[PDB]
């Protein structure tokens, strides 16, 4: 098995720590699709992204929403790349009008006579899928911390009031399959003060882990840290700028294109201009997550 | 404004970018309402100057006609401005002011040539579109002399941290400058301080003396005072002396002016600055 020695730290104050030096996370979330080549993990293909993304800067990648190939994790170890690895995207509630997504199978159990083998079988698939990439990686030194979700409340029908109890669900079952690695999420519902974001928040700082909020600005940064002094916290993914390559004929956001100038974003995100002055200032916010490195299908 | 975000000044200008028309028929309070075809207007304005004059009217006010204008202004308040008081302010507006903020009605004010205020902050969208409307009501028999109608001095945006000097908040005495003139002379300060959070502020003010235009090095006088705790939702006056060292009197041939300037601290951190 491949081994790497190195340790972290996340501080509420300070942000994160490699090997006892602060660091700033420098990151990109990335989908996993290699473009012309739609969904097939080709090592050399994945390496490429990798390869980019360092010569601009990034120092890591949050792996949206769902496991990384096993290829992304050996690429990172050989290259230094800190690795996010994020486990689901909706938890028991099907996102968009998404039937068929993992959401309908998440808290089903596993039948008896299925042989399928990777992890623990004796809940539901949520646990027999978190434990097997958990068990999967857990000795690579690329990879920091687990995420459990991504904004696991949005797009979703009926009521969120079983939510805090799934997410600490989430955060034990982590917790006993390695408890060398910070747990944690991007919530996008933090911004807006819901009563279950603070109750999920609070759990998982009491277990050692970093709270991951979605599209915050500066005054809302600042306000998470007046609010929860004892969460450490970072931009789980920010700004969602929006531009096409090579287009300046008008510089804000006919061609089925966008201007290439940085005054184009969604409209709950930020340009990236923006999102990084509102980071870069605060050493309470251990990084950011940008949406996205490599534009995805 | 077009938009309101960090870091304008505390107060800001106010008067670009309205919408005027001349109308005692239209409703025009809701935030979807089409002002696309009302004439764009930077304020000051006076709406009486710009009609005709008739023998109709009266003598007394330059036969001229007053009338119900509506004002609109859209604009933008960022989401970085999200836990900050907001407050406009009307330095005059001749006469009978209604204002709206986003379709809630705020409330009147009736004399056109006092100073008068409103807060924003209630009904804000923080990170979206706004609209502040204000109708006025000249009608006319008002006044002994020509008046005008309408926003015709400037209007500003106040905007402050939960914790905050309150508005005209500083009242200043010196009452043995006679006295004490060329020596240490004795200022006595009375502020008043809003908490609008929703915890307990332990407040000390650093007050501060210095010639206008015009840095801190200069200063001629300074204090911090004994810290005070005010409540949550909770105001208080403070009152503070600073012993100035020789001020320089203002005369008619020498009008020698100085800025006072009030920091609010809450722990050990300014959250306000009043000059
Ligand atoms: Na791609």
């Amino acid at each position: 098995t491949e081994y790497g020695f190195r340790w972290t730290g996340f501080d509420a104050t300070s942000g994160f720590s490699l090997n006892g030096e602060k660091v700033k996370l420098k990151g990109v979330s990335m989908h996993h699709d290699q473009g012309s080549l739609g969904a097939v993990a080709n090592r050399r293909a994945i390496e490429r992204q990798v390869e980019i993304l360092q010569k601009m800067g990034v120092n890591s990648i949050r792996t949206t929403h769902n496991p990384a190939a096993k290829a992304l994790i050996d690429v990172c170890n050989e290259k230094g790349v800190l690795v996010v690895e994020e486990v689901f995207d909706m938890w028991n509630r099907s996102k968009n009008g998404n039937t068929e997504d993992y959401g309908k199978w998440f808290g089903q159990t596993i039948a008896g006579d299925n042989a399928v083998l990777g992890g623990d079988k004796d809940e539901t698939w949520a646990k027999f899928d978190l434990t097997s990439t958990i068990n999967r990686d857990r000795n690579a030194p690329s990879v920091i911390m687990w995420s459990l979700g991504n904004e696991m409340m949005e797009g979703i029908s009926g009521s969120v009031s079983d939510f805090p109890a799934t997410s600490a669900k989430l955060v034990a079952w982590t917790k006993a399959a390695d408890s060398t690695r910070p747990m944690t999420y991007g919530d996008n519902k933090i911004k807006a003060n819901w009563n279950e974001s603070n109750t999920m928040g609070d759990n998982l700082t009491a277990n050692g882990g970093v709270v991951g909020t979605n599209y915050s600005d500066g005054a809302n940064y600042d306000k998470i840290r007046t609010t929860h002094p004892s969460w450490a916290i970072y931009g789980s993914e920010t700004a969602s700028a929006i531009n096409s390559r090579g287009i300046y004929n008008r510089t804000t956001g006919s061609d089925k294109q966008l201007t290439s100038y940085d005054n184009s974003a969604v409209g709950w995100g930020a340009v990236a201009s923006s999102a990084w002055y509102d980071v870069v200032q605060r050493d309470f916010v251990a990084g950011t997550y940008v949406w996205t490195g490599f534009d995805y299908l | 404004s077009s938009a309101v975000d960090s870091k304008q000044n505390r107060t800001s200008d106010f008067d670009a970018n309205w919408k005027f028309m001349l109308s005692d028929s239209v409703q025009a309070q809701d935030p979807a309402f089409d002002d696309s075809a009302w004439q764009q207007v930077d304020l000051p304005h006076d709406y009486s100057i710009t009609q005709k004059y008739s023998q109709s009217n009266e003598a007394e006010s330059a036969y001229l006609p007053g009338g119900t204008g509506w004002y609109r202004k859209s604009f933008t308040i960022d989401r970085d401005l999200a836990g900050k008081r907001i407050a406009i302010n009307f330095d005059g507006v001749y006469m009978n002011a209604t204002v709206w903020f986003n379709g809630v009605k705020l409330g009147t004010h009736p004399y056109g040539y006092s100073p008068f205020s409103f807060d924003l902050t209630g009904n804000a969208k923080f990170g979206g579109e706004n609209t502040i409307v204000v109708k006025v009501e000249n009608r006319l028999p008002s006044s002994r002399w020509y008046s005008g109608s309408g926003i015709y001095r400037d209007v500003t945006l106040t905007v402050t941290d939960g914790v905050h000097v309150g508005n005209n908040g500083v009242a200043i005495k010196t009452p043995s400058l006679a006295t004490q003139n060329g020596g240490n002379v004795t200022m006595n300060l009375t502020t008043k301080v809003a908490n609008d959070t929703e915890a307990a502020a332990n407040i000390t003010l650093k007050q501060t003396v210095f010639p206008k235009g015009g840095k801190t090095d200069a200063a001629i006088g300074t204090v911090t005072t004994a810290s005070k705790s005010i409540a949550a939702g909770a105001s208080a006056d403070v009152t503070s002396t600073i012993t100035a060292a020789s001020p320089k009197l203002w005369s008619i041939k020498n009008p020698n002016l100085y800025t006072v300037r009030t920091e609010v601290l809450n722990g050990d951190t300014v959250l306000d600055t009043y000059d």
